[PDB]
RNA sequence: GGGGACGGGUGAAACAGGAUGAUCCCGCCGAGACCGCCGGCCGCGCAGGCGCCUGCCAAGACCGCCUCUGUCAAUCAAGGGCGAAGGCCGGGGGCUAGAAGGCGAUCAGACACCACCGUAUUCCCGGCCGUAAACGGUGCCGCCCCGCGGCCGGCGCGCGCGUCCCGCCGGCCGCCCAGGGAAACCGGGAGGCUCCGGGCUCUGGGGGGAGUAUGGCCGCAAGGCUGAAACUUGAAGGCAUU
RNA sequence: AAAAUGGAGA
């Protein structure tokens, strides 16, 4: 196994062509992209992205609005504790 | 019957000022400095500063009908300093010769509960 | 189909007739099928709602703003955008408000927003690679793609035009009030070059 | 500390049945001890169970969290969304009061 | 050809420590090499102190107490003079000389 | 404004790096008993009446 | 800090042969 | 002895002002705080405003005469919730202890006891209340430093938190303030810790309040002079 | 919101702040770091390292024991796992300091020192780097010691019961007796050793050249890791006395 | 505040 020992095996799907950088930087998005979290609902990893931003897992047939590349975008997973902290503060 | 003032005077390195102020402290008495009454910029916060800018409004104060004052001695504080600053006392001394009464003194320097990067590099000031 | 940001279809009970009205709003992250946005002056601030930004606390994260009151939508729609309430100021009933880029500008309290960042945020990062996924994702938009340099044309079409060894010819940047055949260059420049990357 | 032995306590000596249609089962009959049912609950599970619980006056208290992880307290690799406890092995100081 | 056995330092069963720098210097220093001098004052200068307390508007008040701590940095303690180096038989003189209990930053 | 005439109480120590100051302890002739050390130049003995001062300017001990 | 200022002299030097020993073949 | 502004002319920015009496909860039995000042109302500024919601500081000796001992420790900040009568009636806001006194507390040879206690006022004012301790040395321990023993220390900070929910787990404000006026919460608190382990100066360092209800009409008049009803 | 001309900065100065009202004085707030005094011949840990409050998870060492196991032991090439900062690779974040870069002010130059900005960085996550005066400049596991005191961990000892004493101590140590050392000094060793022989890994052989050249390996790169010679020339160095 | 040299070889 390990077919193409250089860590580019998702973007080994490309060949000697587009770059360097661009080639490393996708392998990490591309493989975000593809990747199966965990519904909050189901939570099992079952989802998948049907298209770039909505998400859906398959055991809990619900489609969340995440992120493009990943189903919790960094900043959001910050934003929905500061609106619990305002939140809870307020009452 | 009376009436009393807080003062909250700041000492500096670079030049002190003495800012008689009411209660809350939104509204303000009068505003004074040193570096308004002399013409040196070393001498702007000098010992002679302060007891010169007192007293000078010492009067302003007294017609404001605030006899009495709460002194509230700042120095820089913060990152650096802590300590009092050469001029401080000196303010104090000048008014309370003046009429001025003061019922209590504290000090209101921003202490820091775990500060933020000290100014200048890893090697201080190579002065 | 042209926009990348996701649109979330939610129906709210029509106030006069039984059946429901359906209205398409920008997703904010964190949307799920079946969530109930409860949405009014009296909403809460769970991510979702749409809420008067007067009501709405200091420091919040909104997508939709309304520029001024009932505008039904308007600034921070974009994927990955938001924009953050810096105050509710009661002076003259104005909210404070960030726009993404960062200006801070002023909109009536009674104006109106959807609290959590608006949803696909990332969009851009991953490069847009071979210029045939460039063909694609222009194919939804305008029929902008692909773009042709001023130095290259012939002259009778570009101001840039092209001289014996395509040379622009003369400085790019033109005067904001330009007659419009001439403004070509970049438009009344502050400033151009890279300096001290772009933050002072 | 106490919460989690527990778990594990009643799963050497107390029956649990993992599941949510096995505990309405138990529920009805009025088989029931205790009911500890994840976060990530179906709401009309919550709102289900919670009308089927106060009527067999069986005590239900929410998990601190995760399905999954109510499924690696009682040992389980597969997701447990809600517990039925009956005949529990070592008391029951954790469901509240 | 070591100088001091405790190499200006007081760590024993430690590896690191915590920096803290000079008011003077500003240069970082290690807990360990900084003077760390205690010093009570009374916020009032002394000279001052006789007609403030003429103006005791409230009843029984006292002057008030400053407590803070001294960190110079050890370049900034010699030129300061907080210090002064000294001989191998004194080099082991667990003390501050001059006595002076006395309770104000400047020693009288 | 006036110069206050003052009582030279002690004569203290010589200082300003060349001895010319002798900075003196002093207490005021006329006033409510101010007593302070002040700069003096020239030469200074004990109960001297010193009528040259402004009074507010303070002088220290530390040297 | 003499040593400090020989060691990366010496690795500038290293460098400078690099580029001479790969771009002359 | 009078509104200053009113017979005094005073400077060309002060020229038009105003001063207003400001006065406390009856728990401070001299209710004068004196008189802050503020515009005459021109319409720019609402001559009220201003005054229903400052804050002013008094120190305990100032708010009510009595013992220097227990007075310049203990600052109390009013801040005003109400205008009536063209005076400031100020209420409850928070508690400090001068940095003198926290100075003092701290000495070499004791590890200090610092807890941060939550309390739901029946009233409304969610209110946190900071306590500080710190250790002294036994009489006759050989040792000069009387650092705890780690277990007695997690009892410790267990302690404190516990007395402090007993005494003001159900208190509203109004019984708040005279519980730390009279210090006899404070001393409760030493009474339980004292068993625990020797422990010295358990005073709360300040108390603040995190949110407070909207309508605290009834909570002025209570604070003002409903004294008669409680206690 | 108030009020009223200066404010910054220093070794003096100036660079940029400010009647669109600065500094200042209070309230209200928004992020981001940081956990103050207490804070130590304290403690912890394989070391690098370790300091907010609440909890929660897996331990570690320790001492005590009429608890089994029964030599399972020591040091260890090859092989791994970590490893401060800075650096790098993509995100996120950006409060302060701040490599660069800009200024002002210094000096015959000021490239700098110093003021004032300020980007990378610093903070977090996912990887690479794999080095430091990583130092106790002292590998590890053993044994025997010369006395006097601390600090921390248990555990006993009698005592009018007091953190009282006194040991067992495991660790933190200070001074030091012989003994050793070119000395400085060490002496819970750097001693027991020219009367020179417990065990076991590592390293050195005049000062350069040289960590260079050349191969291999590693890293994305920076760099790491391994590692000669040709030639030079008489000292280089160590601790101490005036 | 500045503040730089000191030929060789007894």
């Amino acid at each position: 196994m390990a077919k193409r020992t250089k860590k580019v095996g998702l973007t080994g799907k490309y060949g000697t062509r587009y770059g360097r950088a661009a080639r490393k930087q996708l392998l990490k998005i591309e493989t975000s992209q593809k990747a199966k979290y965990t519904c909050p609902f189901c939570a099992k990893d079952k989802v998948r992205r049907t298209a770039c931003g909505i998400w859906t897992c398959r055991s809990c047939s619900k489609t969340m609005a995440g992120g493009a590349y990943s189903l919790h975008t960094e900043p959001a997973n910050a934003a929905r504790a500061t609106i619990r902290r305002l939140r809870l503060a307020r009452e | 019957s009376e009436a009393f003032a807080v003062c909250h005077i700041y000492a500096g390195k670079n030049d002190t000022f003495i800012h008689v102020t009411d209660l809350s402290g939104r509204e303000t008495i009068g505003r004074v400095s040193g570096g308004m009454k002399v013409k040196r910029h070393c001498d702007e916060p000098s010992a002679y500063a302060a007891m010169q800018a007192t007293q000078d409004l010492i009067e302003i104060i007294t017609d404001r009908g605030i006899t009495a004052v709460h002194i509230k001695i700042r120095a820089d504080g913060g990152t650096g300093k802590r300590v009092y600053g050469g001029g401080s006392a000196a303010g104090i001394r000048a008014l309370v010769r003046g009429g001025i009464k003061i019922g209590r003194i504290e000090d209101s320097t921003p202490i820091p509960t775990d500060r933020t990067r000290h100014k200048g590099g890893r090697r201080g000031r190579r002065l | 189909r042209g926009r990348g940001a996701p649109l979330a279809r939610v129906q709210f009970p029509n106030m006069r007739g039984e059946g429901r009205v359906n209205e398409l709003f920008i997703a904010p992250e964190g949307m799920y099928t079946g969530q109930e946005v409860f949405s009014g002056n009296k909403a809460t601030l769970h991510i979702g709602n749409i809420l008067p930004v007067g009501n709405i606390p200091e420091g919040t994260y909104v997508c939709n703003v309304e520029e001024k009151p009932m505008d039904r939508g308007c600034l921070a729609r974009a994927s990955g955008t938001y924009c953050l309430v810096v105050a509710h100021n009661m002076e003259t009933n104005k909210t404070r408000i960030r726009l993404p880029s960062g200006q801070k500008k002023l909109i009536s309290s009674k104006a109106r927003a959807m609290i959590g960042l608006v949803a696909g945020g990332g969009r851009t990062d991953k490069p847009l690679l071979k210029a045939g996924n460039a063909y694609h994702k222009y194919k939804a938009k305008r029929n902008c793609w692909p773009v042709v340099r001023g130095v290259a044309m012939n002259p009778v079409d570009h101001p840039h035009g092209g001289g014996n060894h395509q040379h622009i010819g003369v400085s790019s940047c033109v005067p904001r009030n330009a007659v419009p055949g001439q403004k070509v260059g970049l438009i009344a420049a502050r400033r151009t070059g890279c300096s001290g990357g772009k933050r002072r | 500390d106490s919460i989690s032995l527990t778990l594990t306590l009643v799963v050497k000596s107390g029956k649990y049945t993992l599941g949510t249609d096995q505990a309405i089962r138990n529920i009805r009959d009025g088989k029931a001890q205790l009911v500890f049912m994840a976060n990530n609950c179906p709401p009309l599970v919550k709102s289900q169970v919670d009308y089927l619980c106060h009527l067999s006056k069986t005590p239900v208290r929410v998990f601190a969290g995760s399905s999954r992880e109510l499924g690696i307290a009682v040992g389980r690799q597969f997701n447990v969304s809600i517990m039925t406890i009956l005949e529990a092995g070592d008391a029951d100081l954790t469901s509240i009061l | 050809p070591v100088k001091r056995r405790n190499n200006g330092r007081s760590k024993y069963n430690c590896g690191h420590t915590n920096i803290v720098r000079c008011q003077n210097c500003h240069r970082c220093v290690p807990k360990d090499k900084v003077i760390k001098r205690f010093t009570i004052r009374n916020i009032v200068d002394n000279t001052i102190a006789d007609d403030v307390l003429n103006a005791c508007v409230i009843q029984g008040f006292a002057i008030p107490k400053l407590y803070n701590k001294v960190q110079y940095c050890v370049s900034c303690s010699i030129h300061n003079h907080i210090v002064r180096v000294r001989s191998r038989e004194d080099r082991k003189i667990r003390t501050p000389p001059k006595r002076f209990p006395r309770n104000s930053s400047q020693k009288k | 404004p006036e110069p206050i005439n003052a009582r030279v109480i002690e004569v203290l120590g010589r200082t300003s790096s060349r001895g010319g100051i002798t900075q003196v302890k002093v207490e005021f002739m006329t006033g409510e008993k101010r007593q302070i050390i002040r700069n003096v130049i020239g030469p200074v003995r004990k109960d001297d009446i010193l009528v040259l001062m402004e009074s507010e300017r303070e002088a220290r001990r530390l040297r | 800090m003499r040593a400090k200022w020989a060691k990366k002299r010496m690795r500038k030097l290293k460098r400078k042969r690099r580029h001479m020993k790969a771009r002359s073949k | 002895g009078k509104k200053k502004i009113t017979q005094r002319k005073n400077p060309d920015p002060y020229l038009k002002k105003e001063w207003y009496p400001v006065i406390a909860p009856a728990h401070f039995k001299s209710r004068h705080i004196g008189q802050t000042p503020v515009t005459k109302t021109a319409g720019l500024r609402v001559a009220t405003d201003v005054i229903n919601h400052r804050v002013y500081e008094v120190n305990l000796g100032d708010l009510n005469p009595g013992a220097e001992d227990l007075n310049g420790n203990t600052k109390f900040y009013l801040q005003t919730q109400l205008v009536s009568d063209g005076k400031c009636l100020t209420n409850f806001h928070g508690m400090d202890i001068t940095r003198h006194k926290y100075g003092s507390l701290f000495r070499k040879g004791c590890d200090c006891i610092d807890v941060f206690m939550d309390i739901p006022t029946t009233d409304g004012y969610l209110l946190r209340v900071f306590v500080i301790a710190f250790t002294d040395r036994f009489r006759f321990q050989r040792r000069k430093n009387c650092h705890v023993k780690g277990r007695v220390i997690r009892m410790m900070r267990a302690g404190i938190y516990e007395t402090l929910h007993n005494e003001l787990g159900k208190v509203s404000i109004p019984v708040l303030v005279t519980k730390l006026s009279n210090f006899e919460v404070n001393a409760k608190l030493t009474e339980a810790l004292q068993k625990i382990t020797m422990c010295r100066d358990v005073m709360i360092r300040r108390v603040k309040v995190v949110k407070r209800p909207r309508n605290t009409m009834e909570l002025l008049s209570t604070m003002h002079d409903s004294n008669q009803v409680r206690n």
